[PDB]
Order: structure tokens, then sequence, then C-alpha cells
């Protein structure tokens, strides 16, 4: 008791001075490239899968301090990696941005999250190294490879190209990195926000004019024109964005079984009661007539949702936040008495 | 030729 009371003291001593420090602290979040490849969204990658590197700096600190502090830890040479801090746009879209205190130059964000560019140390061991970037000739793009087939999309990586280069000039990296035969005919779209996915029509002009408002971290989103996928349900990766911008999972948990974990659902937020009910019949095999909804509330099953109900899935999903997660409760009745 | 400095849109 007498030397263990004196710890209790020393533990509430030490975590009121760490209270009282943590303003003049800000995390960094360094995302690496590996972290796109599989992505099927918008922008690179998502902010709640994702793993990052976590670093905690002082916010007045130097860039070149973080710089050393990163290369030293990541174990890289400062001269070998790039840093392309993520910049959340006003158009709904996070992107790598081009790049004093720490804390200014993340424009007082904090969490800041950072790209860090390296080498492929595979391809370094090989002689390797971290291409240079003229950051008023060049530019850095993402691409995108969508397959209608399967319905997909494939991280093609990035690149560095003067600005003043043709479209056509890409088209052999491309088809390269989707494993495509030079020459095989493209489709391609500038993937410009949610549910923005422009067509490129002149490929024979600069960069500068192909995208309107080119940036680095600009994405450029091909695909095959193969016949067979005419067929296809989301035949252009136009389509295929559109999909996934009005696409929301939401999980069913059966009010009678409590505690019931539920199951996901993926359904589209321009749906009707008709639409909702019977998709979640055919995963449950029963009449959509034999499920009542009940409204979402608190934690808690609400108000239970009447059949003839007029609005859309939207209507009902719009008090969930942003990271929450979209449950509604429901129940089956008899089939007979 | 150049980037943009910011979106608008
Ligand atoms: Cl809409
Ligand atoms: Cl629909
Ligand atoms: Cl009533």
């Amino acid at each position: 008791l007498v030397e263990r009371l004196q710890e209790e003291k020393r533990i509430e001593a030490q975590k009121r001075k760490e209270r009282q420090e943590a303003h003049l602290y800000m995390q960094v979040q360094i995302v690496a490239e590996d972290q796109f490849c599989g992505h099927q969204g918008n922008d690179m990658y998502d902010e709640e899968k994702v793993k990052y590197t976590v670093f905690k700096v002082l916010k007045n600190s130097s860039l070149a301090e973080f710089v050393q502090s990163l290369s030293q830890t990541m174990g890289f040479p400062q001269d070998q990696i790039r840093l392309w801090p993520m910049q959340a746009r006003s158009n709904g879209t996070k992107r790598p941005a081009m790049l004093k205190t720490m804390i200014e130059l993340s424009d007082n964000e904090n969490p800041w999250t950072i790209f860090l560019e390296t080498v492929d140390p595979e391809l370094a061991a090989s002689g390797a190294t971290l291409p240079k970037f003229d950051k008023d000739h060049d530019v850095m793009l993402f691409l995108k490879m969508y397959d209608p087939k399967t319905r997909s999309l494939n991280y093609c990586g990035h690149i560095y190209t003067p600005i003043s280069c043709k479209i056509r000039d890409l088209l052999p990296v491309m088809c390269d990195r989707a494993g495509f035969i030079q020459d095989t005919s493209l489709i391609l779209y500038e993937e410009v926000k949610p549910n923005l996915t422009e067509r490129i029509q002149d490929y024979d002009v600069s960069l500068d004019k192909a995208l309107d408002e080119l940036m680095d971290g600009d994405i450029i989103v091909f695909q095959k024109d193969d016949p067979e996928n005419d067929n296809s349900e989301l035949p252009t990766a136009k389509e295929y964005f559109r999909d996934l911008y009005h696409r929301v999972d939401v999980i069913f948990c059966d009010k009678t079984i409590p505690n019931d974990p539920g199951f996901v659902v993926t359904l589209s937020n321009r749906m009707n009661y008709f639409q909702v009910a019977k998709t979640v019949a055919q995963r449950l095999n029963t009449d959509p007539m034999l499920l009542q909804f009940f409204k979402s509330q608190r934690d808690g099953p609400g108000n239970p949702l009447r059949h003839n109900y007029e609005g859309t899935l939207r209507d009902l999903l719009q008090f969930f936040k942003p990271r929450q997660p979209k449950k509604l409760y429901y129940q089956q009745l008899k089939m007979k008495i | 030729p150049r980037k943009c400095a910011r979106k608008t849109r």
C-alpha cells in the first residue's frame, strides 16, 4: 500500500501533463500506394478501410524534421521519397496535392493525411529511383481500368508525364498496365467527382486541354471496347460510378432475435418500399408481405413502417451520420393461423 | 501549358 499509493499519484501526475500538452501536437497519417490497389470507389482509397502509419508531431515543428524522422522511421533515403498531402476539396473529392510549420502546411487540418510515394523496394534493389517532377511542366496522374464483365475497378498505378503530352501518347501505357495489346481500342474518362465521370473525346490534344481543371492527382479511367460487354449490366465506367453513387449497404436485424448481428444487403438510395422489401425477401427465401420493417430512431427499432410508404430508401436513411453503419430492423409475420 | 491551382465545380 505505502509504495503502491505513490504510483497512483505519479500516474495522475504524468497523465495530466500530457492532457495539457496535447494541443501542441498533431496527427500525421501516412498512407502508402499499396493501399490503393483493389479500391472499388471514388478517389484512391476508402478513408475507413485504409491502413496508416501514424506520427505524433509538434504543430510548430518543421517539414525537414518530419521528413528526416519519416525517412529514418520508414527506412528510405530522404531523396527517394515524395510527399503528396491529401487535400479535401469542395467538390467532394480527396486527392493527393502538391508540396514553415507542419500545422500551417496542413492548413490547420489535423489529422493530416499524406500520400507517401516511394520506390518499390523490389525495383529499387535493381536500380529504380524516384523519378523527378517538374512541379511546373509535369503532372502526376492516376490510372484506373474498369472491367465491364466483372463490373470492377482495377488500380493501374500512377504516371509522371509532361503536361504538353497528347492523350494518344499515354495509350500504350494504359494498354500495357491493363494487360492489353498495344493499339487496343480504349474508351477514356476523367473521374471528376462522385457521379461525374466525363468521357474524353479528343485524344489528340494536350493534358491541359483534355481534362477540365487539370491538376496533379487527377484520375483517368479507361476500358476496352469489347462487344461482349454491351451485354453487361454496367457497360461503362460512367454507368458504374452512377450505380455506385446511389449505392448503400444496410444491415437488417430481426427485432425478435435480440442481438441478431444481422446481415448486410446492398441496396440503392433511390429504391421504394416494394424494391426494398422484395430484395430483402429474396435473401430470406420468403414473401415480402411477411416482412414488417421498422423506422430508424437512439439505438433500437422505431415506429413500424407502413407498406404504402411513398418515400425512398434515402428518406428512411436520412438520419444516419457519415460514419454511422446503416441498419434497419424488421420482423416476420405468419402465413396462416 | 499549365495546371490549374484549384478546382471550381
Ligand atoms: Cl441524384
Ligand atoms: Cl432502382
Ligand atoms: Cl398508426
